[PDB]
């Protein structure tokens, strides 16, 4: 949970505006969108990783390269790879970190308006952020469906082959036999509707506020490389605020900075210890990490 | 909706 600064510059004063934004407006709220990088200091393995135990069982498995473990149809010609990866990754084994708590936090304070996020690990949801206030762009494990005729199972039916040693036998459709998986979206695949419809909503929201008070979307730990989703920071209204904090400037905010983007170069779980200072909340967030 | 999860 102990974090420390990126480098020798200090951040306070760029986390300072932000804070001051939010003193301005104390009746606005904020949207986040979070990538990979709010989990690393969860300790969750990264899968492209050599020296990670997880890139090696998937390199012993015959995986081509990492994320063919994410494409359907390698996924139908062989299971194994993605069992295994999701034996490792699967939601339970691993604790929110402080930036996951800040978003409680948020929350409690009745400033976060959603959370679009890109992570399949449901710490958002662990750390108790409120189902209506998460978007899960890319899915979870929390639901099951057969990839062939789309026929609803109970997440624990896939968890239990997990435990067994080997893992064999894959979960098969009782009705058309084809293989069941978790529903996290697979490159390829298109994201679930709640993503668009609640950006569709959000994009109104966010341009109505403009014109009452003024909103703030946060960008942290994503590399932007992932489309759709990476087409939320472009699409954010010319005349809303955008935040970066990530430890290089990537995306619409290198492709296209504007005048009002505020970039901080930083690690998550620092940046959130820094806005809970600057902000004055340090005593409701001790106790929710305590808790 | 924006296409197929992608780079
Ligand atoms: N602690 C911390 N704080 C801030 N930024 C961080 C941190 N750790 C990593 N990062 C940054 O977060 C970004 C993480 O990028 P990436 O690993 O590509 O993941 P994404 O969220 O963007 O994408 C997911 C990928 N996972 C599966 C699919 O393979 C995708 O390509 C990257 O630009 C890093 O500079
Ligand atoms: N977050 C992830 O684990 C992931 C895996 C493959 C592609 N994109 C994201
Ligand atoms: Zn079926």
């Amino acid at each position: 949970m102990a974090s420390m600064s990126v480098s020798t510059a200090s951040t306070e004063m760029s986390v300072r505006k932000i804070a001051a934004h939010m003193k301005s407006n104390p009746n606005a709220k904020v949207i986040f969108m979070v990538g990979a990088g709010i989990s690393t200091s969860c300790g969750i393995p990264d899968f492209r990783s050599p020296g990670t135990g997880l890139y090696h069982n998937l390199a012993r498995l015959k995986l081509p390269y990492p994320e063919a473990v994410f494409d359907v149809d390698f996924f139908q010609s062989d299971p194994l790879p993605f069992y295994t990866l999701a034996k490792e990754l699967y939601p339970g084994n691993f604790r929110p970190s402080k930036f996951h708590y800040l978003l409680k936090l948020f929350q409690d304070k009745d400033v976060l308006k959603r959370v679009y996020t890109q992570n399949i690990d449901t710490l958002e949801r662990q750390a108790g952020v409120k189902d209506d206030l998460i978007i899960e762009a890319h899915g979870s494990f929390a639901h099951c469906h057969c990839i062939g005729c789309g026929k609803v199972y109970p997440p624990q039916v896939f968890k239990s082959k997990l435990a067994e040693h080997p893992i064999k036998d894959f979960v098969k459709c009782d009705v058309c036999g084809e293989l069941v998986k978790p529903a996290i979206v697979f490159f390829g695949e298109d994201l679930p509707d709640s993503f668009s419809e609640t950006w569709l909503n959000d994009s109104e929201w966010l341009r109505e506020k403009i014109t009452t008070q003024q909103p703030l979307v946060i960008v942290v730990g994503t590399s932007l490389a992932v489309y759709p989703f990476a087409s939320l920071p472009e699409e954010i209204p010319r005349k809303v605020k955008r935040v970066l904090c990530n430890l290089e400037t990537v995306g619409d905010f290198k492709a296209n900075k504007r005048p009002t983007d505020l970039i901080v170069h930083q690690y998550s779980d620092e940046f959130a210890e820094q806005l809970v200072e600057e902000l004055g909340w340090q005593e409701d967030f001790e106790k929710i990490l305590t808790a | 909706k924006g296409g197929a999860k992608r780079h």
